[PDB]
């Protein structure tokens, strides 16, 4: 049923490439909450204090503040990804909606693709 | 009149030990002292 919007936003061409990229990447990247107390070595200062301050449970929130600011105009695909989504689909409907944002810039929407900066023509003296 | 060997730097005790003497780092000291009591939070001790 997403073919419409995904038709709506861009063409099919390059288009169910972007739906099964989005599903395996989504199904592959999905991130859960793990962890981070201070009842269990330091990283640079500048982002050891950011560390920990999140390692204590205080200056986090009971409950998710939803957002309030209104973007993604262009995009209403949020108007359902907000909570009509929160299983597979959700993070699905993400990947695709930066796959369609990245189509529309005009660009590369994967990020393996992207090949790497190979650097042993720097370090391949003797 | 200079004997011409000794070089000294020792003292002569009351029991005519001879006592030598190191040198020793001070304890104040002419930086100030950075510590990390726990994380994000910062202590600096100085002197005067």
């Amino acid at each position: 049923d997403i073919r419409e919007l995904l038709s709506q936003y861009v063409d099919d061409a390059n288009l169910e490439d972007l739906i099964e990229w989005a599903m395996e990447k989504s199904s592959k990247y999905y991130i859960k909450n793990i962890g981070n107390t201070k009842s269990n070595t330091k990283f640079e200062s500048k982002n050891n204090i950011g560390i920990e301050y999140s390692k204590d449970s205080r200056n986090k929130l009971s409950y998710r503040n939803k957002p309030s600011i209104a973007t993604n105009l262009e995009y209403k695909t949020l108007c359902d990804m907000i909570k009509g989504t929160s299983g597979t689909e959700k993070e699905f409907l993400r990947y695709l909606l930066f796959g369609i944002k990245c189509i529309k810039k005009g660009v590369e929407y994967n990020i393996d693709k992207i090949k790497d900066v190979s650097y042993n023509d720097y370090f391949n003296v003797l | 009149y200079l004997v011409p060997n000794v070089i000294g730097g020792v003292f002569i005790n009351k029991q005519s030990v001879e006592k030598v003497g190191i040198n020793l780092v001070e304890k104040i000291t002419t930086w100030p002292k950075f510590r990390v009591v726990k994380p994000n939070s910062f202590t600096f001790s100085f002197s005067s």
